[PDB]
RNA sequence: GCCGACAGCGCUCUGGGGAAUUCAGGAGGGGAAAGCAGAUGUGCCCCGCGGCGAGACUGGCGCCGGACGAGCUGCUGGGGCACGCGGGUACGCUAGCCGC
């Protein structure tokens, strides 16, 4: 803790203030053309990616669009920061259980 | 895993915290060394702890004419009380940057705790620091009061003075 | 007490800003859990941070019983209302070279006006900056900016010439022949053409080459707008019909049934949530265009329409024959069952100037009609959106903004093989 | 009640300032094609990804002379680097300076094949020759040894301890040798009872203190305790194992490297089946190193690449090679997870740096804001097809794509006379690594 | 210049707390027009490149007074559950902007501290007062009031680690060692209040210590005897005049700041027939003492400067006010 | 120094110059703390993990190691309490019961 500075006892040799005073204090109708489409085929995913189990839980879990246009800056660097943020420096493995 | 290092210069001592250190195995990198050469990058790198001015011209003089020959002024020893926390090298040490190997072996003597690595010894400190002193003009500007150039000019010809014995016998004018 | 009101802005919250459903519920649980959560916070955030919003909506209310809004005249509008846009009620008088198509950009700080007999000119109006003004000898068709105000493309009598900000022709399109009608995608860079012969041209303005020829069956066209939701194609064909297309079905992709002589004029919806059309038949009529359904019994118009415009909040600008009307509240957006509006508002008047192009200013209160001498431009408090965000559009862009949007907007070019009626349908299987 | 919506030019700029004030409005009335512009941004994601992937950093100065066949790091340093070429000669630099070694010995006659770095400052190596440890980092730069060891046998491999100053060395004798130095002449000697073959690599447990992880060419991986020293597991394999590595944030999970061209991701704890299988070599996998980080993983193969896989894969990430680089024996991190450091069989040791499109150093918040951006939006877009294919794809030489190739169909047909020959619930794929596990 | 980006946030930032001033019926709605645009007008100005710590202390009293705002009318309408630490949060938001772009502002520090210290946040005030004095430590002001609201607040051993170091830093001016006999001589005016303390060697040892040092001169001596002089009902007050008047008459034994106190020295333990009683000995020493070989405009300076000095006590006799003006006219 | 034929050569051509201004770009200098790497109000108490640290024992070979500990402090590790205005006990002050 480099934070508020702790009193002077022994240590600090400083002045003779300070060993002095230490000394002293120790001393104290609608035609819909319903046929498929064929260049709209490579824009779509060809089977689910691997988690998933379900297409309304992957096509409805792509949902909204990350970006900045789209969302606040909140839940831009909250939808974008990474899981494993590595700082620079040594790794060392870990020492003791955590939790 | 430098914590603190220190600037020392013409105008005082100033110590910087250090946060988000440098690359220690791509410093020769060509991005890094721009990192290193831009003033809006390398500042996220810096802080500013303290700074310790000189109360007077003579403190700056015998200032050099210690801090040449490698010896640490009371004052300095003052400074690191002030700022570095209390530590033995029991069990949590801390990592200073000194420009210099004798004084950080001073240093060091002097504070158990604090563990200095010189920017002779290892090249992570030496651009960590080199580069604080391409920039320490504008990361003091904020505290310190005019050029820094004037006082380096005089403390120069102070310190020429001083250690050549200049005018007490040149009268030539 | 208050959580009940709690739930109610989750509830608006999730509608305007949820966009699905919401994905119902070992490690995937988990997952989607923490997906679900951030979704939830993201929605109420923006919720929240719409209070950070600058500018108001311009209105204006019949403070008596006896007072209506179809009235009132534009020397009351310009004396009760501000003096900035009170400049900006300003006309224009150009007799000698036939009727003035117009057009703004999609920031509304140029337009083009275009004159049939071939006076061609683009203008910084507010400023009163005129950039270019070409004279161009033989007929013109239309014209229209591109992606900035910096080039615009012009159909001439037999091909369409496209010109840089100095009006200085930069090439000859000549694959486009007698080019009746322009339409640009802007998040495409996608110049679509119709021809005298009913061809769809679909060209790429960015790397130059034609990507999308298709010869529609009907006959001549007579309409033609664009979505700028789905970036799908009203083509206005003259059995009737607004046949509704794409650069990749070569069929008519939808054709709805919507008049009986050839359908006049087209309009669509910022937000594509509607349509509204008129034709010889002087009905006007309006559709849920995302169901498909005619959403409203016709209304009718006193005269052929030759233009309609809808702005970006609800108004329409049906210029019919001679004088125009705005109408308000043709499709509540947020209301189920469509009724109808039984009173006009805000009709500009007819003193012997035939509209050939009616527009709206797309951030401005304006609206900038295009009659046989000229340019008129008048103010209708109700128009344009106040809030606008400068990271897609911009009204105040700097040269370095426009130069920084250009780029950006390069590096998004849609491809045209990705336009569909519903544009969410990339990612799915 | 006639109000106008009126704006002046105020505010864009507020006047008196530069700052170009930027309004938003985040209603979706004015954003159109949420899932297409963000498709077209993750396809550039791609291809920008793809163009700056440059994953070669450089070379430790000039190299050794016949291959290197055994490496260390400094697990408290970061930059002290060590290794053993086949001369006998061990080299250590230091990683800020890269252009010449900071010390060199020709150590051993043979080759080197352990190497380690002790908990002070000092190293250790094995050869056929014994054991011998050495002062790198002295003032007096003594080219002669300060201690040896060869009561034993033929040390065929070394590790050493986390905090305690303690080592094991993997023997011929099918045993482990435990010393505590400067208070232990010969080592405490820990072997499978009746056991024969050669063991023949060792790793200490970094995280539980007292686990010792060895490897034997019985096809055998075997785990001792050292509280009570006597053998705690065998398992025996279906093929012979080069290598073990244990994992730095998980104090059970460890991976072997086979000569099955195979990564096998092990529990410690319970020996019935694997965790991982990550299967992308074409010839045997000599090394396997977990990031320092935990879940990032690196294979050395017998042939030109460096795979580099994560923790939950199962198919790698990214490869790596040239055309100078001919055996890679051994691959390790450095103790940042940021760069992955290579020795092969051309006399020759390498800076490659993993994640080879990301640029080290510190960067401006629209830089690491907008590479975040790419990353999230790849893990969501990667698996459409377009984006799919351009990240997928990647350039590996002529012989690795060829061999590679003819293992498809060589396991095509395996798997068709396995479907065929079973026809006239199943057991899983990970299953399908432990033949027996003795008690 | 992102300072759309940023300030973007910190709006963002500042948002739920307008909605429920919305939603609760405090403020209106072209109240809320105002406070949103006159805060991002002040968020750009901030977060601008070229700024001034006036422009930072310009938006802390325009927020907080905001705060105060809010309260008053929260107090009008009689609402409860709705609290300031959104605003106070923000407060230190902007300080520890503030601090970190302008360090080198005391102005800045000494409202930081005045804001710290009037939110009862202590242990913050502590830690900022801390980075203050280590980016200002040649600022008696700073090391002074450290030491002084750590006497107040009652951990004198605190107090006395800021004063010890501040006596170790600031020896230029001798306004802290003054302070720090002025807070010494405070607690132990405390602890003879309350009944080590029937000695109280401390001011003196600051003293004798003090002799050594680039400022000890005779007028600095003064005033140690200006700050001495104070607080006659003690123990050891005629033990601690009398050994600065003692050490003085040792060492500067020439002086008119000597010869001052050599009148004033038997007024300490006063405030009563002791007061003309030792008004009249300061009138033999004041007669003794004028007519010594000095430095005698100085002592007539500083003499009419102690009979106008006086001139506010009342109960005098008014011959002895009269003839002490006819000796300023005199001089 | 102006003018300069023929022969020859080079540059350029909505011919060639000069100025005024409008627009589109390019290069360079100088100035600018130029610093959104993980953005959680404050204060107290109990727990958990840890740091300084007086003082105290011990094992093995002049050292290295174990394992005790008054006190003081950190913690974005989490949980429990309090925070606005009144009159009282109490003010160069706000500590403390009952209310609004």
């Amino acid at each position: 803790d480099a934070s508020e500075l702790q009193p002077i006892t022994q240590k600090t040799s400083g002045t003779e203030l300070e060993q002095t005073i230490l000394a002293i204090m120790e001393e104290s109708d609608v035609i819909i053309n319903e046929k498929r489409v064929k260049k709209n085929d490579k824009y779509l995913a060809t089977g689910l990616p691997h988690p998933f189990e379900s297409q309304q839980q992957y096509e409805r879990s792509l949902r909204l669009p990350v970006g900045p246009e789209w969302m606040t800056k909140e839940t831009f660097q909250d939808a974008t920061k990474p899981r494993v943020i590595i700082k620079q420096g040594i790794i060392a493995p870990m020492s003791k259980p955590m939790y | 895993v430098v914590n603190f290092l220190l600037f020392e210069s013409a105008v005082g001592f100033s110590l910087f915290e250090v946060v988000h250190q440098a690359d220690t195995v791509g410093l020769e990198l060509p991005e890094v060394k721009d990192a290193m050469k831009t003033l809006d990058k390398f500042g996220k790198m810096v802080k500013l702890r303290s700074f310790n001015p000189w109360t007077s011209a003579a403190q700056g003089l015998e200032a050099i004419n210690l801090i040449s020959e490698g010896i640490m002024p009371e004052y300095l020893k003052s400074a690191l009380e002030m700022n570095l926390p209390q530590t033995s090298g029991k069990k949590s040490k801390v990592v200073l940057g000194v420009a210099d190997k004798k004084l950080a072996g001073e240093i060091t003597a002097a504070f158990p705790g604090v563990q200095c690595e010189a920017a002779d010894t290892s090249e992570v400190v030496a651009a960590l620091l080199r580069g604080i002193r391409t920039h320490a003009n504008k990361l003091h500007k904020s505290l310190q009061e005019g050029d820094i150039g004037r006082a380096q000019l005089g403390l120069g010809h102070a310190y020429s003075r001083a250690k050549v014995k200049f005018s007490v016998h040149k009268n030539d004018n | 007490k208050a959580e009940l009101d709690r739930i109610r802005r989750y509830k608006q919250a999730q509608k305007k800003y949820g966009r699905g459903p919401r994905v119902d519920i070992k490690k995937l649980r988990r997952t989607l859990t923490n997906l679900e959560n951030k979704y939830k916070t993201a929605a109420l955030k923006a919720k929240e941070a719409e209070i950070l919003l600058e500018n108001q909506t311009g209105f204006l209310e019949p403070e008596g019983e006896l007072e209506r809004t179809y009235k009132v005249r534009q020397d009351e509008i310009v004396k009760e209302v501000a003096v900035e846009v009170a400049q900006k009620k300003f006309e224009l008088k150009l007799t000698e070279l036939g009727p003035y198509t117009c057009e703004y950009s999609r920031n509304g700080r140029d337009l083009i006006l275009a004159g049939r007999k071939g006076h061609v000119a683009t203008m910084d109006w507010r400023e009163g900056k005129l950039g270019c003004e070409l004279q161009l000898g033989e007929t013109v068709r239309d014209a229209r900016f591109l992606h900035n105000n910096q080039f615009f493309a012009v159909a001439q009598k037999k091909y369409v010439y496209i010109y840089d900000h100095n009006g200085v022709e930069i090439h000859c399109l000549r694959k486009h022949v007698e080019v009746s009608h322009m339409e640009f995608l802007p998040y495409h860079f996608l110049l679509a053409t119709l021809s005298i012969s009913g061809q769809l041209k679909y060209q790429d303005t960015s790397t130059g080459q034609i990507v999308a020829e298709i010869a529609t069956k009907h006959g001549t066209p007579v309409s033609l707008t664009q979505n700028p939701y789905n970036a799908i194609l009203h083509i206005g064909q003259q059995n009737g019909t607004v046949t509704l297309w794409s650069p990749n079905s070569t069929d008519p992709l939808v054709k709805l049934l919507a008049h009986r002589g050839p359908v006049r004029s087209l309009a669509v919806d910022r937000e594509g949530r509607y349509m509204v059309s008129t034709g010889q038949d002087n009905k006007m009529c309006i559709w849920d265009i995302r169901n498909f359904k005619e959403a409203v019994n016709s209304y009718f118009t006193r005269a052929p329409a030759t233009s309609v415009a809808i702005s970006d909040t609800g108004l329409t600008a049906v210029g019919w024959g001679t004088h125009t009307t705005i109408w308000k509240g043709l499709f509540n957006k947020e209301r189920p069952v469509q009724v109808k509006v039984d009173s006009p508002y805000m009709t500009w008047g007819g003193q012997g100037q035939v509209v050939e192009r009616v527009r709206w200013c797309p951030f401005e209160d304006i609206l900038g009609i295009g009659h046989n001498e000229g340019f008129s431009s008048i103010i209708v408090p109700g128009a344009g959106e106040a809030n606008y965000d400068a990271l897609e559009v911009n009204p105040f862009e700097t040269k370095k903004q426009r130069q920084e949007g250009e780029v950006k907007a390069l590096l998004n070019k849609l491809q045209p093989e990705m336009i569909a009626l519903d544009p969410n349908f990339i990612g799915n299987l | 009640k006639i109000k106008a919506l009126t704006r002046s030019i105020t505010a864009q700029q507020a006047p008196g300032s530069d700052v170009q004030r930027a309004p938003r409005n985040l209603a979706p009335e004015l954003h159109p094609f949420e899932r297409a512009r963000e498709y077209q941004r993750a396809l550039n994601a791609v291809k920008l990804e793809r163009m700056f992937a440059k994953p070669f950093l450089g070379q430790l100065g000039n190299g050794h002379v016949q291959g290197v066949y055994s490496m260390c790091k400094d697990k408290n340093s970061l930059n002290c680097i060590a290794s053993g070429s086949g001369d006998g000669v061990v080299k250590v630099w230091d990683l800020t300076t890269r252009d010449e070694e900071t010390w060199r010995v020709a150590a051993h006659n043979n080759i080197v094949k352990g190497l380690t770095f002790t908990n002070d400052k000092k190293l250790l190596s094995c050869a056929t020759d014994g054991i011998k440890l050495w002062d790198p980092y002295a003032s007096p730069s003594n080219t002669t040894p300060i201690a040896t060891w060869q009561e034993g046998g033929p040390y065929t491999s070394l590790s050493f301890h986390r905090s305690a100053n303690t080592f094991a060395a993997s023997s011929g004798q099918g045993c482990i040798r435990i010393w505590d130095l400067e208070h232990s002449t010969a080592g405490q000697a820990i072997q499978w009872p009746s056991f024969v073959d050669t063991i023949t690599d060792v790793c200490f447990n970094q995280v539980e203190t007292s686990v010792i992880g060895s490897v034997a060419t019985d096809r055998s991986i075997i785990l001792f305790d050292l509280r009570t020293n006597m053998p705690v597991i065998k398992t025996v394999l279906h093929f012979a194992c080069n290598r073990i590595v244990f994992n730095p944030m998980e104090a059970m999970n460890l991976a072997v490297a086979s000569e099955d061209h195979n990564i096998y991701i092990f529990d410690a704890r319970n020996f019935d089946k694997a965790l991982n299988i990550q299967k992308g070599h074409v010839a045997a996998v000599m090394d396997v190193e977990f990031s320092p980080t935990g879940e990032e993983l690196v294979s050395g193969s017998y042939d030109r690449t460096i795979r580099l896989w994560r923790r939950d894969a199962g198919h790698s990430r990214d490869v790596y090679h040239t055309k100078r680089m001919q055996r890679v024996f051994r691959t390790m991190w450095t103790m940042d997870s940021k760069y992955i450091l290579t020795g092969s069989d051309d006399g020759n040791v390498r800076l490659w740096r993993a994640n080879a499109s990301e640029r080290s150093g510190v960067k401006a918040t629209r830089q690491r804001q907008a590479l975040e951006y790419n990353n999230a939006l790849l893990d969501r877009y990667g698996h459409l097809p377009e984006i799919r294919r351009i990240r997928r794809h990647r350039h590996l030489p002529k012989v690795v794509k060829k061999a590679t190739e003819i293992k498809r169909e060589e396991l095509a047909a395996i798997k068709r006379r396995e479907e065929n020959e079973r026809k006239h619930k199943r057991k899983s794929e990970r299953e399908k690594a432990v033949l027996v596990k003795q008690q | 210049a992102w300072v759309a980006d940023k300030a973007r946030f910190y709006l963002e930032r500042a948002a739920p707390e307008l909605r429920e001033w919305e939603e609760k019926e405090i403020f209106t709605k072209d109240e809320i027009r105002n406070l949103v645009a006159k805060r991002s007008d002040f968020e750009h100005l901030v977060l601008a490149p070229g700024t001034k710590p006036t422009d930072f202390l310009n938006y802390v009293n325009w927020e907080r007074s905001l705060d105060r705002l809010r309260a008053k009318r929260c107090a009008r309408l009689n609402i409860r559950s709705v609290t300031s630490h959104a605003s106070q949060a923000r407060t230190f938001g902007i300080f520890e902007r503030a601090v970190l772009k302008h360090p080198g502002s005391i102005e800045l520090w000494l409202a930081y501290l005045e804001f710290a210290a009037q939110v009862k946040a202590t242990k913050r005030w502590r830690r900022i007062m801390t980075r203050a004095l280590r980016l200002h430590p040649m600022n008696a002001s700073l090391w002074t009031l450290a030491g002084r609201r750590a006497a107040q607040n009652g951990d004198m051993q605190r107090a006395r680690a800021h004063f010890l170091r501040g006596c170790r830093f600031c020896t230029r001016e001798p306004t802290l060692w003054l302070e720090y006999a002025r807070c010494e001589m405070d607690w132990l005016a405390r602890m003879e209040a309350k009944k080590p303390a029937l000695s109280g060697a401390i001011p003196i040892a600051v003293f004798d210590v003090a002799r050594k040092q680039p400022f000890w001169g005779p007028a600095a001596a003064e005033k140690f005897f200006d700050v001495f002089a104070k607080f006659g009902h003690l123990s050891c007050h005629e033990r601690i005049i009398s050994h600065v008047v003692t050490t003085m008459q040792e060492l500067f034994p020439n002086h008119p700041c000597t010869w001052s106190v050599h009148i004033r020295q038997p007024l300490v333990g006063v405030d009563t027939p002791a007061f003309p009683k030792a008004l009249r000995e300061s009138l033999a020493r004041l007669k003794a003492a004028l007519q010594s070989t000095t430095d005698r405009k100085a002592l007539a300076t500083k003499m009419v400067a102690w009979m106008d000095g006086i001139l506010a006590i009342e109960k005098l006799d008014a011959a002895i006010r009269t003839v002490l003006e006819h000796t300023k006219r005199s001089l």
